RNA sequence: CUAGUAACGGCGAGUGAAGCGGCAACAGCUCAAAUUUGAAAGCUGGCUUCGGCCCGCGUUGUAAUUUGGAGAGGAUGCUUU
């Protein structure tokens, strides 16, 4: 049903993925192209620098898990980064 | 009595410099490759020469 | 007494002859030929179209005029004529259809400048109120 | 910062400060050479908005041009004459732009921003090295500066029907009898 | 009746469960089932019963049931008198739509007009607005409001008191009327409220009464203390007070939620322990904090006066009105009665600048006895240099100070008593020094003859 | 003619390419005081200080070319007169 | 002299008001005399 | 193709376009008006053991960011080298 007269509601299947699309008998070239486009690829997961790991380590050694206290800390967190960013960096480092 | 700009102040004016951080890391990479000479305090350079 | 009229009872009448921005050579020639017949008329040109219509009364107040004869031009082809009493009087909008100015070389006649003309009206200029208002303007 | 204020000042050229400064400078320029090197732009806001940079390879050249008619009017602008005279004196430079700086009873003074295409500071900069290409040799002689673009009628619209892509190319296109193979 | 009885959506049930609400008041229980049926509602509940959920549950249910999207514009519009009430309702709606894909937004006088225009253009499904700015956005900004199904008018007596009568007349004239459910609330019942209910609501209303009849607004058994303090020292005095009246119970009222958040972070850094109740936290956190303050021997709780209007104020030694009161009559009578207490008499102190002393003349007209409190200059703990260093070096505290300063200026500008509290008589440099600034940040305080020959327009279309 | 459902369009950032900005107004006012007046602006201001507004508008129109530009210049110089009297 | 203790105290024409032909509002301004100016 | 149409003209000689429509080819961008201001971070030359050292240009502005169907700053959580 169309409670609100919307021309786009039959078209459906505010941020979208930017660097790729999420797309969900025949000639052999077509099948080969699908096969080479569908084959699994590696990701080359970006690691962290030694100094960033040292910074996150020193940050854990004084507060442990209170990410709000680490954000408040001016000495050990000179760039006054938000606790969400530091929590994300800790999760990427595996230091929770 | 008030500033003309009501724009927010960028966070860069409250945190240490990032350009100098990049320059210092470039210098650290240069010292590690032995391309440039490390720091010696000036009295050492005076007694050496 | 700076009225510039010497008579028993003065008919203090002043006209402001004005043209719009997109007037043609024919409209400008008709403006020059018609304003030459009026001594109590002042000539100015290029009124701004985007400006409001009542600002014409302010332009007339500057030249102490109580009559405005406006030459509005549309598309560079169509001529509309506005006859208005300036402070609070009525306005008559007209469309001019066929123009033949004084520069046209087949007329073979000519008259003085400021000679008080005999204004020849039609018998329909009293048998209809709208033609009566046009007649008096 | 200050260039906004200088732009607003340049927009009042008969005010007391600007009139005084224009007269004193006109006196000095009148007693100098016709085409003389200017150390720095007298109007830095105007030069900066036209592409002048305080970098090696950028040169200002002030030039005086006799004003008036050539009743045959010269269809060439006085600003175009200025760029051409400077372009011949500095035949190794490329004319970037020019702008009005002063006017007298008998002369109109203009400053021409030029660029050296052989300097390495210009050849390495992707924002200006388009002028290093040989298709930009003597832009002032082919109507390729701002005055040239205005005088050739290179604008969009019905008012510029016969000149928007070149007047002589349009005339040659309209005067060509096209005969195809199957007629 | 509990919230699980009605067949709400599972997203709405989960959100209310997270708030911690399992039992209703009378106004929710008597308004939500008829309003979910599509009937227009005329109410007589006051601030603090729980009317916010009573008009937000049907709007959220309508927006979720019709599957609204950001390209559909506004579906429900909640009109509030003041900006802080609108922000409180915005916080409640943010808590209510935790699982709902629908959008929600606030439009209040005193904020960025262009940012609000972009926000409305992108699409705000539930719009909590202030009448003047709502009318301005309805008239001059392009945004979709053609799919309006719910108009809630909240606290209509105050809006008609401020002078938004003609604004609401043009608002009701502009807004679509067909298949629109109207819910109007007012604590009183005047002729202007009746006129508004007649133009807005349909011929058949439903009139619901949740109001106490024993209002004890006696004008003799009261005593309101005041302290005259200049702007640039105001907070310092409060800080000194809040360090000298330790081991006591103090409630402090601020004008805005942003200033409460700023002063909470400020007192966290300047080693003075407080408890905070502002509308940027979870409802559960706020209820637990108020419960902890209610069952403590000492301590101080800082909150907004409109946020604690609907709050069971416990026995406290001091009730401090640091900012100008939003409702001066309600403040004096009811807050003085809750400050005096059931037992041994607490005191109600009001902070007055030496430009709002005409309030005392008002206290002379109402025949309310006053008490003047003076303070020695040498007993003020001067932490101004530390405060300015903290504001200049900490980016988060600088942002909070700017937001609190802007909120204070805007709430002072939008004041009912403009004669007593006028923004034009305020020294912005001194009040920004009170907030901890060397220079006052830029704010907008504000936010003959007819033409010759001009007769009134009689035709044509203007958009 | 044909019936289509009109959309509400996104606000154009090219709209009002003049200045509603307070900083440009500040710069324009400061430069006016620093630079001074043109000779014709001084003649218009000496007519406006004597109450001869009709002559001032005619002089401005003659030396500017349009009645709208004359009106704008006369309002600007009258505003300058008002703030000069307020400072006096 | 304030009467209600907690409320705010309550707080060169060139045209003439004349009824127009239709029955709305008509404005009558000062008439223009055609006297020639000194300029 | 429009179209020898509109328009202009001792309205004679004549002069004489353009929008739309079909096609060929298609591709978008760079600056000026901002304070990097917690760090001129930019560049031409000369000397070289070629790795990094000096003089100079430049704050009257060289890098980065931004170019109005935009953008910035914060917050935010994904996605990219």
């Amino acid at each position: 049903s169309e409670s609100d007269a919307v021309p786009q509601q039959q078209q459906q299947e505010n941020h979208i993925r930017q660097h790729d699309l999420e797309l969900e008998s025949k000639p052999e070239v077509l099948r080969a192209l699908e096969r080479e486009a569908t084959r699994p690829v590696e990701k080359t997961v970006r690691h962290q620098s030694e100094r960033e790991r040292e910074w996150l380590q020193r940050l854990v050694d004084k507060h442990g898990d209170d990410v709000a206290a680490m954000a408040r800390d001016r000495k050990l967190n000179p760039y006054q980064q938000t606790a969400s960013d530091i929590k994300r960096r800790l999760k990427k480092a595996g230091l929770l | 009595k008030m500033p003309l700009s009501a724009a927010p102040e960028p966070k860069r004016r409250f945190i240490p410099s990032k350009n100098e951080a990049k320059q210092i890391m470039k210098l650290v990479r240069a010292i590690r490759e032995g391309r440039i000479l490390p720091y010696k305090p000036p009295e050492e350079r005076e007694r050496e020469e | 007494d700076r009225s510039n009229i010497i008579a028993e009872r003065k008919n203090k009448q002043r006209v402001l002859v004005l043209s719009s921005r997109g007037v043609t050579y024919r409209h400008r020639h008709l403006l020059n030929d018609l304003a030459s017949m009026l001594p109590h008329g002042r000539k100015d040109a290029k009124f701004d179209t985007k400006s409001r219509l009542y600002e014409l009364c302010e332009l007339a107040e500057l030249y102490n005029c109580n009559n405005v004869l406006f030459f509005e031009a549309r598309k560079g082809k169509d001529l509309y004529m506005w006859f208005s009493k300036v402070p609070n009087g009525p306005t008559v909008k007209f469309y001019a259809q066929n123009l033949h100015t004084m520069e046209e070389l087949h007329f073979q006649g000519n008259c003085l400048k400021g000679s008080r003309p005999i204004l020849s009206f039609d018998a329909a200029f009293e048998q209809e109120p709208y033609l009566k208002v046009i007649k008096e303007l | 910062g200050a260039l906004k204020y200088l732009e607003e000042l340049s927009k009042k050229k008969q005010s007391d400060v600007v009139r005084f400064l224009l007269r004193v400078r006109c006196w000095e320029y009148r007693q100098l050479n016709v085409i003389h090197r200017a150390s720095r732009p007298s109007r830095p806001d105007k030069a900066r908005r036209l592409g002048y940079k305080a970098k090696q390879g950028y040169v200002i050249y002030r030039v005086r041009v006799r004003r008036g008619g050539r009743q045959l009017k010269y269809q060439r602008s006085l600003r175009a004459t200025a760029e051409e005279r400077v372009g011949r004196r500095c035949s190794n430079l490329r004319v970037l732009n020019s702008y009005w700086v002063n006017q007298d009873s008998t002369y109109k003074y203009y400053e021409v921003i030029l660029v050296d295409p052989n300097h390495k500071a210009i050849r390495r900069d992707p924002r200006i090295n388009w002028i290093c290409n040989p298709v930009h040799k003597h832009r002032e002689c082919r109507g390729l500066t701002s005055t040239g673009k205005k005088s050739r009628g290179l604008n969009k619209g019905h008012r510029f029907n016969k000149t928007r892509a070149g007047r002589r190319k349009t005339w040659k296109r309209h005067n060509t009898l096209s005969l195809w193979r199957y007629r | 009746q509990e919230f699980s009885e009605l067949n709400l959506s599972e997203k709405t049930t989960k959100a209310i469960a997270e708030m911690g609400f399992t039992k209703m008041t009378e106004i929710q229980r008597r308004a939500i089932p008829p309003a979910l049926a599509g009937k227009d509602v005329l109410g007589a509940a006051k601030t603090g019963s729980g009317k916010t959920l009573a008009f937000l549950i049907p709007a959220v249910e309508m927006l979720s049931s019709l599957r609204f999207k950001p390209r559909n514009g506004t579906g429900a519009i909640v009109v509030t008198p003041t900006r802080e009430l609108a922000l409180q309702i915005f916080g409640v709606a943010r808590e209510l739509m935790k699982y709902h894909s629908q959008t929600y937004g606030v439009v209040i006088g005193g904020a960025n007009r262009r940012a609000e225009a972009e926000k409305l253009g992108k699409g705000v499904n539930l719009l909590i607005a202030t009448p003047g700015r709502l009318l301005d956005h309805l008239q001059n900004t392009p945004f979709v409001f053609k799919n309006l199904k719910s108009l809630i008018i909240d606290e209509a007596d105050r809006i008609l008191e401020i002078g938004f009568e003609d604004e609401m007349r043009q608002i009701v004239k502009i807004l679509p009327k067909e298949d629109r459910q109207t819910m109007l609330f007012s604590a009183t019942q005047t002729t202007k409220v009746e006129d508004l209910a007649r133009i807005s609501l349909r011929p058949g209303p439903l009139y619901i009464n949740v109001d106490e009849e024993k209002k004890y607004s006696t004008v003799e058994g009261l005593e309101q203390g005041y302290v005259v303090v200049e702007a640039d020292k105001r907070f310092l005095l409060l800080f000194s007070f809040l360090k000298k009246m330790a081991k006591k119970k103090i409630i402090v009222f601020f004008s805005s939620c942003n200033s409460v958040k700023y002063y909470s972070e400020l007192l966290q850094y300047i080693d003075l322990p407080v408890l905070d109740l502002h509308g940027k936290q979870k409802q559960q956190k706020r209820t637990n904090t108020f419960f902890e303050f209610c069952n403590a021997k000492s301590g101080t709780l800082i909150c907004t006066d409109v946020a604690a209007r609907g709050l069971d104020i416990p026995q406290v030694d001091w009730i401090v009105q640091f900012d100008p009161p939003d409702d001066p009559r309600d403040y004096i009578h009811r807050v003085g009665r809750t400050a005096r207490g059931n037992n041994g008499k607490g005191r109600s102190l009001l902070f007055l600048q030496p430009c709002e002393l005409g309030f005392l003349a008002h206290l002379k007209a109402a025949k309310v006895p006053v008490v003047e409190y003076d303070f020695p200059k040498n007993k003020i703990l001067n932490v101004q240099s530390q405060l300015e260093k903290l504001i200049s070096t900490n980016y988060y505290l600088n942002q909070s100070a700017k937001e609190g300063y802007r909120s204070y200026i805007h709430a002072y500008a939008s004041h009912s008593l403009r004669s007593v509290f006028d923004v034009h008589k305020l020294d912005l440099v001194k009040v920004a020094k009170s907030f901890g600034f060397s220079t006052p940040p830029r704010v907008d305080i504000t936010l003959g003859r007819r033409a010759y020959g001009s007769q009134p327009r009689q035709g044509g279309r203007y958009k | 003619g044909h019936k289509t459902t009109r959309r509400v369009l996104k606000e154009r950032p090219s709209r009002r390419k003049g200045a509603q900005s307070k900083r440009t107004q500040f710069v324009r006012s400061l430069i006016r005081e620093v630079a001074g007046l043109a000779p014709y602006e001084r003649r218009v201001i000496e007519l406006l200080r004597n109450g001869k507004d009709k002559r001032a508008r005619k002089f401005s129109k003659k030396k500017l070319g349009t009645f709208g530009r004359a009106k704008r210049k006369c309002e600007e110089l009258q505003r300058i007169i008002a703030e000069s009297r307020r400072a006096h | 002299e304030i009467l209600e203790p907690f409320v705010d105290p309550p707080r060169d024409r060139n045209y003439r008001i004349e009824k127009d032909a239709n029955g709305g509002i008509r404005y009558v301004y000062d008439e223009i005399d055609p006297v020639y100016d000194s300029d």
